[PDB]
RNA sequence: AAAUCUUUCUCAC
RNA sequence: GUGAGUAAAUUUGG
């Protein structure tokens, strides 16, 4: 029983009749309507259902018997009641918003506010810090991009062959020869053979990143879609040679060599080693029964394989071509070459972007968009947005970053903006 | 007695919490969508079933024909306002046996804002994607508490002063406020 | 190829990056940056602007929405086995339920009222106290942030305690209300295009634009700044408790707790962080770390820089630039007159994720592009045909179909290549209705949903009367009675489980 | 062995 | 820490 709801009870039953004239709800806060000779068990009494109705604020239960019906008035002008009828009556009746005392307000101050504020004051606070000196200058020019590309090239260097990027071109072998070469290479590396499949077993790791270098561009990528589809298929079909119309791959699971009792099947997190074939004439040459081909491997994370295998090469190429300028011919190292360069190498670059699972080319593209839209930039700071080597690690992402920078350089050289 | 374990120490919990404890969590499959669809020929069987059974029962829709000339303009936000149901028809729909959750969702008004840079002479609203082509789209607060006879309730008289009664013309309980 | 585009292109055609790298390194570097900022050697974390032009919502009733307090998102639950804190990861729903169980409370509103009503920090609220709640709410867990385009390096998100989440929800709701009141840009939910149009209208009266970004936004918004803003908008003891928990936050990295007194952890108090700058000055159009403003003279630019510095909105020198002929906000690029900038822009490609999902999603993307000025309709039709050909090459094996119906798509064994215009104007076989962006769900979507849906659960509480609020308190007997009553009513109609209700068919008749 | 703290399956005691 | 076995990803994508 609280005296703060009296008025609220009064408006709850203005002139509501139950039998012919008699008011349905008796208010316990008025002597005339209050029921004498009976204990009061709620704010109001309903005679048709012979029940007690009590009003409570949001999160403020009142001490009334469990039988008493509780009608909650939420802070967002919404009411709740176990009985739909009383809910509707209160909803229509309480349209005139009359604030009731005891409603918790966001500005409420607890008895421990001062203590917590003192604790906060005694705790450490930050220092001011220096105000930056911002100089606005013109965006980077062709010379700066060339400088960044040259720095990357001299810091990391180039590989002798294109490695797995060469797998986007025909290897010059038929299906049977390709399968034989892949199987014999797997046997040569002493891969475990089990249930008709290959498994690569490892014991210890040097715990250091693999050598990073820039991959030279093959002439073209005729089999980009085939290779991506093969990887997508290999996401789950690992251990046996997968065949396409013009090329094949072998994705072998990589498992720990625990001992006699060792893992026998791939799990969700098991990595893959994807082995592909390309034309011979590099360090990674393999020969068997007179069949020669370059065998190139790629250690793929299951998320990496899933991401790579789902890319749509053809649609991306067409969308880019919709509103593209003329692509110039380029050399093996992404340099303008109008004499012996090839325009097909751009396809290869796109394929590289599909193979790179970190998509650093996206960051380079965003920064280049800012560069093309910018009238002025911060001196010596905007230029440090193309330096993304620290953000990536690996031969494929490094090559993708280098060739994105080369594409920016070529755009500035051929179609200045 | 899972209620005593999930909500140990509490005898009453809000409907929001209880429903949140029956969401039937969805597990992120470790396979790609393609491999999942291939697994057990689930998609192939679903396609066979859809072609054999579901497809014939499709309510063929009419084809759009209305068109108006348009010209490229600045970017605008075309606004589609779908009103939500009201208490009366919501109660009627629930009573008729329709899913309560769907009606609860439909009670909320829907606003769709779509960026389009295309205008007509009369500033018509266009269909999804067909903006370039120009396909155009063109007292007492008596409250119904329920559509059923609540037992032991007074009948509605000619002049119901302020109470709650039952209406014979319309099979509904009427609350006559004010 | 993105480099040789005539117009603006962000290179969004390919999917975003992926990685399973553990989040420990990202969290450790973030905490190191926060610590460096605290010592005042890298950036500014001391708020100096005057937040006097902010309405005081001290008398507004404390409004708590319970929808955001329960979800499947991860959260940190803290236990004290033998005086040593152990942090576990669990669904936010389970965390909130455990919090309510520990301190007997019907709903979060009762818990908030009790916490604000106790007369001491050691007073019991069940099997806990405000002191224990504050001690446990400062523990966070690290997790890998969702991958996004243009961010090769993995970022870290932080999962908080249910008590911290509740207080954050309250303060953020009130801060969003204040933000909406202060300016019309943050009405309720502004998309990228709407915000871009509003910014273009706002900054039209000046020469230069200052497309800018804030660096180390989460590491520079100190607990002092949050408390200052909350006091400005009148948050009472809730703001003090939240600031105290933020100042004492500890992050569990791998298996060790590291103190991070500096800054906030992630985008929790986005509304408060925006409100800092917004109440400092009415010169920026800022959404958290992304802002835009215009100026006429170098003195105005210097004033803008000083205003940003005083508001702890450190300018990002790496990716902030001045433009005169274009505007840019939330990846949306516009012309000064308001027109969308020519080029692909933010167009994103559709990866292969099903024979029919791919077609539906590419149709939706092409419809969105053509509705704007991104590309002409004929280009979209050609792209749709090309995508259909690719899907035919990818999905036309017996493992996906065994049919040869003429009306079927070429990728499901048929020989139909529907025109984009024909598909859009409902001028195709009914089988193609599912491929329309506004059409029903495709077969692949239903199959994947069934796969995902396939514990000693409680009695289902579905099919509820639309007139019952979700805040009503129900016991086991109440749930059983509601189920029985609904079943009896459905039987009275001689009907099985309730029939699905779709608004479109209801409006049709 | 590699895009290197990742490639970490199950059962019983 | 010790021992043993080898439901889940191959079935089924050119
Ligand atoms: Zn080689």
């Amino acid at each position: 029983m609280d005296s703060r709801f009296a008025q609220l009870t009064g408006v709850f039953c203005d002139d509501f009749t139950y039998s012919e004239g008699s008011r349905r709800f008796l208010s316990s806060y008025s002597t005339v309507e209050r029921r004498p000779g009976v204990p009061v068990e709620g704010d109001c009494y309903d005679c048709l259902k012979n029940k007690w109705i009590a009003f409570e604020l949001e999160g403020q239960p009142r001490k009334f018997p469990k039988a008493t019906v509780r009608c909650i008035l939420n802070n967002d002008a919404t009411y709740v009641c176990s009985e739909q009828e009383y809910q509707q009556i209160c909803k229509v009746q309480f349209k005139d918003y009359l604030e009731i005392d005891g409603v918790v307000k966001v500005g409420h101050k607890a008895s421990y506010d001062a203590e917590l504020r003192e604790r906060l004051l005694e705790l450490p606070h930050p220092k001011s810090g220096p105000k930056p000196r911002i100089e606005w200058v013109a965006p980077p020019r062709l010379a700066d991009i060339s400088k960044e590309t040259a720095e990357l090239k001299r810091q990391y260097g180039f590989f002798e062959c294109s490695k797995f990027l060469a797998c986007g071109e025909e290897c010059g072998l038929d299906q049977e020869a390709r399968e034989l070469i892949l199987n014999e290479y797997a046997r040569d590396r002493e891969f475990e053979f089990r249930n008709g499949g290959w498994i690569q077993r490892y014991t210890v790791a040097s715990h250091k990143p693999a050598t990073q270098k820039i991959l030279p561009l093959p002439a073209s990528a005729p089999l980009a879609r085939e290779l991506l589809m093969l990887i997508a298929r290999s996401t789950t079909q690992a251990g046996k040679v997968l065949h396409s119309d013009n090329t094949s791959i072998l994705a072998v699971p990589v498992m720990r060599d625990s001992g006699k009792h060792s893992k026998r099947r791939p799990t969700a997190s098991t990595h893959h080693l994807v082995v592909g074939l390309s034309k011979p004439g590099c360090e990674h040459d393999f020969e068997f029964d007179g069949y020669r081909a370059a065998v190139h491997v790629m250690h793929l994370d299951p998320k990496q394989s899933a991401n790579i295998g789902e890319q749509d090469f053809v649609s991306t190429r067409e969308i880019y071509k919709l509103d593209m300028l003329e692509l110039p011919p380029i050399s093996r190292k992404g340099d303008l070459d109008r004499a012996s360069g090839l325009e097909t190498r751009w396809d290869v670059i796109l394929l590289l972007e599909c193979l790179d699972s970190t998509r650093v080319s996206q960051a380079v593209a965003q920064h280049f968009n800012r560069h093309r839209l910018a009238l002025s930039v911060c001196k010596d700071e905007f230029r440090k947005g193309y330096q993304l080597a620290s953000e990536i690690r690996g031969t494929i992402p490094l090559s993708s970053l280098y060739y994105s920078l080369c594409a920016v350089r070529l755009r500035m050289t051929v179609h200045p903006f | 007695s899972q209620f005593g374990k999930s909500f140990k120490g509490r005898t009453e919990v809000t409907i929001t919490e209880y429903r949140s404890h029956t969401v039937k969590d969805v597990h992120r499959s470790l396979l790609t969508a393609d491999k999942s669809l291939r697994k057990s020929f689930c998609f192939r069987n679903a396609l066979n079933q859809f072609l054999d059974k579901d497809l014939p029962l499709l309510p063929i829709r009419p084809k759009l024909e209305s068109r108006v000339a348009v010209k490229k303009s600045k970017l605008r936000s075309q606004l589609s306002f779908r009103p939500g149901l009201t208490q009366e028809e919501a109660i009627d729909l629930y009573n008729k046996g329709y899913d309560g959750d769907s009606v609860s969702g439909a009670l909320q008004d829907r606003v769709v804002n779509e960026p389009v840079a295309y205008s007509s002479a009369d500033n018509d609203k266009f269909h999804r994607g067909l903006a370039a082509l120009g396909y155009t789209l063109a007292k007492a607060k008596v409250t119904v508490l329920s559509r059923s006879k609540w037992m032991g309730y007074e009948d509605l008289p000619q002049k119901p002063p302020n109470g709650t009664f039952y209406c014979r013309k319309r099979k509904a309980m009427l609350l006559i406020s004010c | 190829m993105w480099a040789f585009q005539e117009g603006v292109c962000k290179g969004n055609l390919l999917s975003g990056p992926t990685s399973m790298k553990a989040p420990d390194s990202a969290a450790r570097e973030s905490i190191d940056r926060a610590s460096e900022i605290m010592t005042g050697k890298s950036y500014n974390a001391v708020h100096t602007g005057d937040l006097s032009k902010l309405p005081n919502q001290g008398e507004s009733p404390l409004r708590i929405v319970d929808s955001d307090l329960y979800s499947e998102r991860s959260c940190c639950w803290v236990i004290e086995k033998e005086g040593r804190v152990v942090c576990k990861s669990t669904t936010l729903t389970r965390g909130m339920t455990s919090l309510l169980n520990t301190t007997k409370c019907s709903s979060p509103s009762e818990l908030i009222c009790k916490v604000l009503t106790v007369e001491s920090l050691s007073e019991k609220i069940g099997d806990t106290s405000v002191e224990e709640l504050l001690s446990h709410g400062r523990y966070f867990k690290c997790a890998l942030r969702d991958q996004e385009r243009g961010k090769p390096k993995s970022r870290a998100i932080f999962l908080s305690h249910p008590f911290f989440r509740l207080l954050s929800s309250v303060v953020e709701t009130h801060a969003r209300s204040v933000l909406s009141k202060v300016s019309a840009v943050y009405t309720a939910t502004a998309s990228a295009e709407q915000r871009a149009m509003m910014a273009a209208q706002v900054v039209e009266s000046r020469k230069h634009v200052l497309n800018g970004d804030c660096t180390k936004y989460n590491e520079a918004i100190d607990a002092d700044t949050l408390l200052k803003v909350w006091d400005a908008i009148g948050m009472g003891s809730i703001g003090v408790m939240l600031a105290y928990m933020v100042r004492r936050k500890c992050v569990l990295i791998k298996d060790t707790l590291v103190e991070c007194p500096g800054g906030m952890l992630m985008g929790m108090f986005n509304a408060t962080a925006t409100l800092a700058l917004q109440g400092t000055t009415d010169r920026f159009l800022s959404f958290s770390d992304d802002f835009i403003t215009s100026f006429n003279s170098p003195a105005e630019l210097r004033e803008i820089e000083d205003l940003l510095f005083a508001s702890c909105h450190n300018l990002s020198l790496k990716k902030s630039y001045i433009s005169v002929a274009s505007l840019e906000i939330n990846s949306c690029t516009l012309t000064r007159d308001g027109d969308l900038a020519t080029g692909l822009g933010c167009t994103a490609g559709v990866p292969f994720r099903g024979p029919l999902v791919t077609l539906k999603q590419t149709a939706a993307m092409l419809s969105g592009a053509v509705d704007s000025g991104v590309m002409p309709f004929h280009s979209a039709e050609r792209l749709f045909q090309i995508k259909q050909q690719e899907c035919a090459y990818r999905y036309n094996n017996p493992t996906y179909t065994t049919r040869n119906e003429d009306f079927l798509p070429t990728c499901l064994g048929g020989k139909t290549v529907i025109s984009f215009q024909s598909l859009l104007t409902w001028d195709c076989h009914p089988f193609w209705y599912q491929v329309h962006p506004d059409g029903p769900d495709t077969i692949d979507q239903k199959v994947l949903s069934v796969l995902a849906s396939k514990r000693t659960r409680l009695e289902a509480l579905s099919d509820l009367d639309p007139l019952v609020p979700h805040r009503l308190l129900v016991s086991e007997s109440d749930v059983s009675k509601i189920r029985a009553a609904r079943q009896a009513h459905l039987k009275s109609l001689g009907l099985e489980q309730p029939t699905n209700f779709n608004y479109a068919i209801y409006k049709a008749v």
